[PDB]
Order: C-alpha cells, then sequence, then structure tokens
C-alpha cells in the first residue's frame, strides 16, 4: 500500500498550472485576513530546529520553500543561510543573497519545483513575536511578494519546556487598523495591532509514518503508563474554558462560527476519550491477571 | 558475594568443620538467600547420621518460616539471636510475597511479638537491609510493601510459575485480538459512512444535472 | 440562600454545610441532558406536524 | 534511625565549644541526632501517633510534637499535623501514580531479566528468538 | 499606641503557629498566646473576617 | 492511530513474556544448565503480577471512568446540537418559507 | 417466576372473550396477582371493570378486594389479620402465601431502611408476629436489641467496544 497516492501524500504534488492560476488571480488583494492555515512538512521543522540549536544562542534564519492552496500555505522544505549574527541583531549582508539565488538555481535541477514562500527566524529565548523592524521586513516582503508568511522560532523555550515554540505571522497593510492594552502586549509586540497569527499544523508522508513506527518505542511506563489524560490537565481546562466564549460568540452570531466551535469541542472530547481507552486497556492488561 | 565465598570455603570441609561453617553462614549479615549452599553434594550427604538436624534447619531456613520453627522447637537445635532475626525477616518476606498489604494483626500473630513498638523496630530493621521497600501505617495498621526480593525456590514451584506466565501470555493474546477486532470495526464503519456520503453526493449531482434541461 | 447552614433543633446547634461540586455538577448535567432530549423529542414531532399541515377546522 | 546508646564515641571526641549546650535542656548533639531521626522517620512512614513517636526520638511526649512543628514552616519536610487524634501525616500517595510506579518496577524487572538471560546463554536465546520471529 | 501594639505581635505569632497544623484545640493556642480563651476567639474571628 | 501504538507495544511485551516462559520451560526440561539465580528473580516477577488490587485504587479508577463518561456526554450533546441546527436551517427554506 | 407467565396467560385470556367476561377464577387470579406485585392502580381499575353480577355472585372477589383496600391504606396489621380471616379456594391458595411472605420481607426491608429506633411492640405489629421470636431472630441477623425499655435498633443494610463506538460516532 505504497504505490498509490493516498490522502496523506496527495499534498506532495506541485501542479504548475494551479499555482500559476492562483498567483495570477490574486484573491488575497481584497481580503486582508485571507490566509488562515499554515501546513508545514516534518523535515522542514527538523532542519529548522537543528539549525537553530547548532548556532547555540546566536540567532539563525533562512528561506523556506512552499506553495499556496486557497487560504493555506503549504511549506515543504527549510533552508539555512550563511550569515553572521549576534543574540539580537543580524545583517545578512551579501553572503545570504549569494547563497539564495544560487541555491534556487541548483535546486531547479535536482527536482525542487518550489519557490520562496517565506522566511523563518530564530529568536533565542525572548518569545515568539514580530520585532519592531521585523514587522517592517514583512511589510516590504508582502508588498511585492504577496504569497508569504513570517515564521518565528524560540530555541530556548522549546529546548526547556518540551513543546515547539513556533509562530506563523502575517501583517496588515499600512492603514488597516482593525491606549494599548496590558495583556496583548507582553505575548506580542508593541505593534501587535499591525500583525496577526495563523493556525499552524504539520504533515508527513506515509513512509515517514512507517519509519517512525518502526524506529524505536520501548515506552512501557514512558508512554503506556505516563499519567495520560492528566499531564495536560491545564491544557484541557484552558480549552474547555475558551470553548465557552467560542460558543457564546457563536450564539450571538445566531441571534459560520458554530462549525468551528463544534470542531474545537470535538477535538478535546476525542482526545480525552482516547485517554480513557488507554487507561481501560492498561487496566485490562495488568490489574485483572492472577485473581 | 558472601554466599559464593562461603561455599568456596565449604568445598572440601566435612564433619564438625562443616557444621561450624554452617553456623557461621547462618549468622552472617547480608546473606538472606541460601540457594547455592544447599545444592552442594556434601550438604545433602549430611542427611545420614546424627547431624540431620542441621540439614532440617537449612531446609527450614530455605523454604520454611518462623511458625514452622516454633512448631518444631523440640527437635531443632537452639540458635543465636541474629539467627532468630534472620528467620523473622524471612518470615516477613514470605508474608509480603503473598499479599501486598499486610495487616498488623496477622503479622503480630505470626511473628509472636508483644507490643507494637517491638514489631515496628523489627520491621524497620528488616527494611534497613534493603530486603523490602515498604511504608508503615499507624492509623489503619496496614504495612504497604512495594518490592520484595524472591526467596529460595524448590523443584516443585516451577509448574506454578509456568502456569502464571502462560496465563499472562494468554491474556496478552486476548487483548491483542480484541484490539484488532475493534480497529477493524472502526475502519469498516468509517468506510461505510464515506460510501453513504458519496452515494448521496452522486444522487444530488445527478438531480442537479437533470434539472438543467 | 444567603446563609448556607442547617439547624439541628435537639441540641440547638447551627451547622455549616459545604456543597460538593462533583455531585451537583453531575446532577445538573444529567438534568439538562434529559430536558434537552425531551425538547428535541417534542420539536421533531412539531416539525412532522408542520410538514403535514394539520390545523383545526 | 541512629540512637543515643551507640553515639558516645562521637561525643567523646568533641571540642568544648562544639559540645557546649545552648541552655535549652539538651545538648547540641542531642539536637542534631533528634532532628536527623525525625527527618529519617518522615520517609519510611505514612502517618504516626505521638505515643509511638515517643520511642524513636526518646523524648517525654509533647516535645516531639513541638519539634515536628518546628520542622515544618521552614521548607524542610512536608506533611500536616493533627492534634485532636494526636497523629502526624508525613505524605500519602494517590493510587494512580503508585500504579504507574509499579508499572515502572515491573517492566524494568522484565527488561533486566531479559538482559541477564540473553547474557547467560547466548546460543539458546538466539535460537529461541530466531524461531519466534519466523 | 500600645493597644495597637501588643496586638500585631500576637497576630504574627498566631499566623506563624497556625501554618503546619490543620485542626487544634483552642486552649492549646491559649497556653502559648498567654491570654484567655475568649480573647483567643476574638483574635481568631477578627483574623478570619 | 491511538490504538496501533498500543498494539505493537503489547505484541512485543508478550513476545518478551513468551521468551521468559520458554526459558523457564527449557530449564525445567533440563536442556540448559540449571541456574539457581535467574529462577529466583523470575519467581519474584511471578509474585508481582497482581498490582494494586486495593479498594482505593478501584474507587479512583471508577471515578475517572465516570468523569470521562460525562465528559463524552457533554460533547456528544453539543454535536447533536450542531446537527439539529443544520437540519433546522435546511428545513426553514423548503417546506415553510421565511 | 411462574407468576409472570401466569399473569401473561391470564391477561391474554381476559383480553379475548365472547362478551368480555371470563370465568370468576380468572378474575380472582388476576386480582390476587396484581396485589402480589404491589400494582394497586391496575388492580383497582380491574376491580372497577368487573360487572356487578359476577362480583356479587361470589364473595371471594369481595374478600380479595377487601384485602386490596387494606393494602391500599397501608395498614400492615390489617393485612396480617384480613389475609387469615376467610377460607379460600384452591385456585387462589398458592399465591396468597407468596403475597404474605413477600409483604413480610417488604416490611422487614422498610423497618431496616427507615427506622433507627423503634419500640418492640410497633415492630412486632409491623411484622405480624409475636414479640419474642422476632426479637431473638433480629438478634441473630445482627440487630442490637434493648431490654427493660424494650427497644429495637436495626442497622441499615466489552468496555473498549463501547468506547470505540463512541469515538467512531464522534469522529463523523
Amino acid at each position: 500500500n505504497m504505490q498509490e497516492a493516498q490522502s496523506i501524500d496527495e499534498i506532495y504534488k506541485y501542479d504548475k498550472k494551479q499555482q500559476q492560476e492562483i498567483l495570477a488571480a490574486k484573491p488575497w488583494t481584497k481580503d486582508h485576513h485571507y490566509f488562515k492555515y499554515c501546513k508545514i512538512s516534518a523535515l522542514a521543522l527538523l532542519k529548522m530546529v537543528m539549525h537553530a540549536r547548532s548556532g547555540g544562542n546566536l540567532a539563525v534564519m533562512g528561506l523556506m520553500l512552499g506553495k499556496v492552496d486557497g487560504e493555506t500555505m503549504i511549506i515543504m522544505d527549510s533552508f539555512a543561510l550563511p550569515v553572521e549574527g549576534t543574540e539580537t541583531r543580524v545583517n545578512a549582508q551579501a553572503a545570504a543573497y549569494e547563497y539564495m539565488a544560487a541555491y534556487i538555481e541548483n535546486a531547479k535541477q535536482v527536482g525542487r519545483l518550489e519557490n520562496a514562500i517565506g522566511w523563518y527566524h530564530s529568536h533565542p529565548g525572548y518569545g515568539c513575536w514580530l520585532s519592531g523592524i521585523n514587522v517592517s521586513t514583512q511589510m516590504l516582503n508582502q508588498q511585492f511578494q504577496e504569497p508569504f508568511v513570517a515564521v518565528v522560532i524560540d530555541p530556548t523555550r522549546t529546548i526547556s519546556a518540551g513543546k515547539v515554540n513556533l509562530g506563523a505571522f502575517r501583517t496588515y497593510p499600512k492603514g488597516y487598523k482593525p491606549t494599548i492594552p496590558l495583556n496583548k502586549i507582553e505575548d506580542f509586540g508593541v505593534h501587535c495591532k499591525q500583525y496577526y497569527a495563523l493556525e499552524v499544523s504539520y504533515f508527513k508522508s506515509s513512509l515517514d509514518r512507517k519509519l517512525l513506527e518502526l524506529l524505536w518505542n520501548k515506552y512501557w511506563v514512558n508512554t503506556l503508563s505516563s499519567s495520560s489524560l492528566l499531564t495536560n490537565a491545564d491544557y484541557t481546562t484552558g480549552q474547555v474554558f475558551d470553548l465557552s466564549e467560542k460558543l457564546e460568540q457563536s450564539e450571538a452570531q445566531l441571534g459560520d462560527k458554530l462549525a468551528k466551535a463544534t470542531r474545537d469541542s470535538c477535538k478535546t472530547t476525542i482526545e480525552a476519550i482516547h485517554g480513557l481507552m488507554s487507561q481501560v486497556i492498561k487496566d485490562k492488561l495488568f490489574n485483572q491477571i492472577n485473581i | 558475594n558472601l554466599l559464593e565465598q562461603f561455599i568456596l570455603l565449604a568445598k572440601g570441609t566435612s564433619g564438625s568443620a562443616l557444621t561450624a561453617l554452617i553456623s557461621q553462614v547462618l549468622e552472617a549479615p547480608g546473606v538472606y538467600v541460601f540457594g547455592e549452599l544447599l545444592e552442594l553434594a556434601n550438604v545433602q550427604e549430611l542427611a545420614e547420621g546424627a547431624n540431620a538436624a542441621y540439614l532440617q534447619l537449612l531446609n527450614l531456613f530455605a523454604y520454611g518460616t518462623y511458625p514452622d520453627y516454633i512448631a518444631n522447637k523440640e527437635s531443632l537445635p537452639e540458635l543465636s539471636t541474629a539467627q532468630q532475626n534472620k528467620l523473622k525477616h524471612l518470615t516477613i518476606v514470605s508474608l509480603a510475597s503473598r499479599m501486598k498489604c499486610i495487616p498488623y494483626s496477622v503479622l503480630l500473630k505470626d511473628l509472636e511479638m508483644r507490643n507494637l513498638r517491638e514489631l515496628e523496630d523489627l520491621i524497620i530493621e528488616a527494611v534497613y537491609t534493603d530486603i523490602i521497600q515498604g511504608k508503615l501505617d499507624q492509623r489503619n495498621q496496614l504495612l504497604e510493601v512495594d518490592f520484595c526480593i524472591g526467596r529460595d525456590i524448590r523443584k516443585k514451584d516451577i509448574n506454578n510459575i509456568v502456569k502464571t506466565l502462560h496465563e499472562w501470555c494468554d491474556g496478552c493474546e486476548a487483548v491483542l485480538l480484541g484490539i484488532e477486532q475493534q480497529v477493524l470495526r472502526a475502519n469498516q464503519y468509517k468506510e461505510n459512512h464515506n460510501r453513504t456520503q458519496q452515494q448521496v453526493e452522486a444522487e444530488v449531482t445527478n438531480i442537479k444535472k437533470t434539472l438543467k434541461a | 440562600g444567603l446563609i448556607s447552614a442547617r439547624v439541628d433543633s435537639h441540641s440547638k446547634i447551627l451547622y455549616a454545610r459545604d456543597v460538593d461540586q462533583r455531585s451537583t455538577t453531575f446532577e445538573k448535567s444529567l438534568l439538562m441532558g434529559k430536558e434537552f432530549q425531551r425538547r428535541a423529542k417534542a420539536m421533531m414531532l412539531r416539525a412532522a406536524v408542520l410538514r403535514n399541515q394539520i390545523h383545526v377546522k | 534511625i541512629i540512637r543515643g546508646n551507640q553515639l558516645q564515641e562521637f561525643a567523646a571526641m568533641l571540642m568544648p565549644h562544639q559540645k557546649a549546650t545552648t541552655a535549652d535542656g539538651s545538648s547540641i548533639l542531642d539536637r542534631a541526632v533528634i532532628e536527623h531521626n525525625l527527618l529519617s522517620a518522615s520517609k519510611l512512614y505514612n502517618n504516626i501517633t505521638f505515643e509511638e513517636l515517643g520511642a524513636l526520638l526518646e523524648i517525654p511526649a509533647a516535645k516531639a510534637e513541638k519539634i515536628a512543628s518546628q520542622m515544618i514552616t521552614e521548607g524542610r519536610m512536608n506533611g500536616f499535623i493533627d492534634q485532636i487524634d494526636g497523629i502526624v501525616h508525613f505524605e500519602t500517595r494517590e493510587a494512580l501514580p503508585t500504579w504507574d510506579k509499579q508499572i515502572q518496577s515491573l517492566c524494568f524487572q522484565v527488561n533486566n531479566l531479559l538482559e541477564k538471560i540473553s547474557q547467560t546463554a547466548p546460543e539458546w536465546t538466539a535460537q529461541a528468538m530466531e524461531a519466534q520471529m519466523a | 499606641h500600645i493597644e495597637e501594639l501588643l496586638r500585631n505581635i500576637r497576630t504574627q505569632v498566631l499566623i506563624k503557629l497556625i501554618k503546619p497544623y490543620t485542626r487544634i484545640h483552642i486552649p492549646f493556642i491559649s497556653k502559648e498566646l498567654n491570654i484567655d480563651v475568649a480573647d483567643v476567639e476574638s483574635l481568631l474571628v477578627q483574623c478570619i473576617l | 492511530e491511538h490504538l496501533i501504538a498500543q498494539h505493537s507495544a503489547i505484541k512485543m511485551l508478550h513476545s518478551r513474556v513468551k521468551l521468559i516462559l520458554e526459558y523457564v520451560k527449557a530449564s525445567e526440561a533440563g536442556e540448559v544448565p540449571f541456574n539457581h539465580e535467574i529462577l529466583r528473580e523470575a519467581y519474584a516477577l511471578c509474585h508481582c503480577l497482581p498490582v494494586l488490587s486495593t479498594d482505593k485504587f478501584k474507587t479512583d479508577f471508577y471515578d475517572q471512568c465516570n468523569d470521562v463518561g460525562l465528559m463524552a456526554y457533554l460533547g456528544t450533546i453539543t454535536k447533536t446540537c450542531n446537527t439539529m441546527n443544520q437540519f433546522v436551517n435546511k428545513f426553514n427554506v423548503l417546506y415553510d418559507r421565511q | 417466576f411462574s407468576f409472570k407467565k401466569l399473569l401473561d396467560q391470564c391477561e391474554n385470556q381476559e383480553l379475548e372473550a365472547p362478551g368480555g367476561i371470563a370465568t370468576p377464577p380468572v378474575y380472582g387470579q388476576l386480582l390476587a396477582l396484581y396485589l402480589l406485585h404491589n400494582d394497586m392502580n391496575n388492580a383497582r381499575y380491574l376491580w372497577k371493570r368487573i360487572p356487578p353480577a359476577i362480583k356479587s355472585a361470589n364473595s371471594e372477589l369481595g374478600g380479595i378486594w377487601s384485602v386490596g383496600q387494606r393494602i391500599w391504606q397501608r395498614d400492615f396489621p390489617g393485612i396480617y389479620t384480613t389475609i387469615n380471616a376467610h377460607q379460600w379456594s384452591e385456585t387462589v391458595q398458592p399465591i396468597m402465601e407468596a403475597l404474605r411472605d413477600a409483604t413480610r420481607r417488604r416490611a422487614f426491608a422498610l423497618v431496616s431502611q427507615a427506622y433507627t429506633s423503634i419500640i418492640a411492640d410497633d415492630f412486632a405489629a409491623f411484622v405480624g408476629l409475636p414479640v419474642e421470636e422476632a426479637v431473638k431472630g433480629i438478634l441473630e441477623q445482627g440487630w442490637q436489641a434493648d431490654s427493660t425499655t424494650r427497644m429495637v435498633l436495626p442497622r441499615k443494610p466489552q468496555q473498549l467496544a463501547r468506547l470505540t463506538d463512541y469515538v467512531a460516532f464522534l469522529e463523523n
């Protein structure tokens, strides 16, 4: 069951005509919040993470390759740049651009049919947000290269907490505003009203899943007995709290959001039913032997 | 490896020297399993003669417990205090092997102790030698053990362990079969729902095509 | 409901009773589910009767 | 649970200043040994009564409760103290994490036994594994 | 201002002593606080309120 | 996806158990030399199967099961509400105008 | 267990009839069985359904309705005195003994559930038996008694398939 292109690998197709039609029509010119979804390949995340950690506490960055399907940015590769940078400020003077177009020209022959879809930057341990000059960077990147998104990575937070600190951001055009609050400015920038985040999800290939499932498990009291359904109790409480506001906004709209709210609630209920199933299978495995 | 050293020194010893070595072994701290010493040929050969009481003592300390000794005090020779201590520790191990929550009354009756303080001191002394990892409870009078070292095994309980392992394997197989059946049912249900959706979509597209006449 | 207390009028003692969150939430959730099921049962029948257009003459 | 009837050797080799009392009815060595004994009892116990605690720490009675109260509110040992029943709670487990730790122990025992048996007779284990995987 | 004083010190003592316990006798508080049981109740009710 | 990871783990755990049982059987049959050290650890492992059969653990497990069941109820109802709203919206234009 | 099928067959025989009236034994058995199952509303409606002629012909139905009214008023000594006041036929004999011991068991359960301290005389009236043997008996089952004051203090007495069905239903 590998020769056929399943629903998992169907995203690995680069249709030149469809992308050309999308880039010619330009539906994003009218709707400012046109893009919402950001799908990212696994290996891009891997290369990004290893490049961020290889530089240590020095900021590193690169250009990513991908396409756009409707309102979803599908990124299929990451790439490193030969730049010199400090903890907070970088230049990318000439070496990056001497290894940017040359890399594209080289990749045109190996089989890489993708083009520039955005850039990722590593912020070492000071949040996932668009800086005061990075917002202008995405300003002039989007003003002429409309299919585009800025990716921000925190290496220190990911390496310490254990969760991927990834953020996909796009900015509003100058003039589109819709005194600063004290809760949306610490997790964002001082120009938080000038940019918004996009939902981020990842995809992989069928052979990737097959290799992962046979790589190494052990994980008997590491996964099969790990206080499941309980470790993310704070996550579930936060989710069940914000579904209240989601449903109340949906009801106000009724007096569409409701499908999104139902999907959001279904995700949590399915996750915790999976936790219950794991607990039940553990009970049937260990407790009920040798009565 | 105190037991290995003792059995090495006991290779050629026989007679009263053998009994003296046995008495030394039975009082040495840190030795709590008398496995390899008993299987030695000379120890079994001491069955004949007037020294069989020592062999019975070794058999009692290998598989038996304190009540067996106190019930057969008349024939077995007297022993030093450390040897009573080792027997009491082994009895605690045997009691914890069966049930993992030892009531205080059962332990007190079996070990023939007077007050709670002496029993608690004895049990903490047993714990201090890393034999078992347990918690003492005073409110409910229930010792809670977690890990206990296995004692000697005769050539009769192998059937029991084989039976238990076979039962565990059968349980694992049944669980795997149930998992397979459940995942198959889920897959077929999803497929059936998808086919139903496809059929209704085909019908609506057909009627839409027909309407434009 | 201003004072959450009970009166034991034999020894004349005013006891304070604290509510258990689990039992209250379970009971109210079950009651709401039953009411919703009854409401659905009624309204789907109403949908049928509106479909058949039944009225007095 | 080191006791006071085998600690005279340490007290013998003590400088006059290091041994001089704090004028609280007990020596500083008696302070240290009692505090260590109380901390040690806080591990291999779950909940104990004052009458029983008045044997590990010697002590008349309520002074053990005073020492236990002093131990808490200083970031040293966990657990609350009852006074109506005269029973002190050190720390209790909540069932399910104990189940996870038992899974820990059992599966590590299985893995260690497998490693030992593979290292004991490599030929037989190899034969059995290659027959099973067929 | 000695009535405002001699009061914060006793409240601080009560707060420090009440941290580890979970249920105690009022006379036990009375013994260490060096005041009658009624005043102990008054201090406790004021602190709770 | 949630089930196959459990299935593979249980499969190879059962394979380990089968290997241990096979060695015990072989030692009983005398094919391998009789070792008096592995059998004791195996006996302890055998004695350590019935983990935590106390009543407190059973009560906690049943509490967890009931909590998750009511969670599933609250979440099945919100989806049948979505289906109900969809049906009402569909019906409000075909058989009865406005 | 035979009472359930007896009720089923008697109800079927009552439902189909040349004129809606069955034999008087059928009425007696049906009413007695309704009383046995503690279903008073159906028994009363059946009694009101009986034509006047057949109910006036036999006093058996009158007596069984009298004990039915006694059950209705929940007067337990009335139950124990009415059930043994008339001589009954064979067709209704082997069901009223079951009624009597079922009501005795129900009274014992009610006393064990509701009452915490009950005078021995009232408890004996509820049971319907002399005080002495009831006192010794409740001594054996484990109810502490009290002499002098003469008081009784009774003491009060597969999954984964469903889960995968639920997850399949919710995943849509």
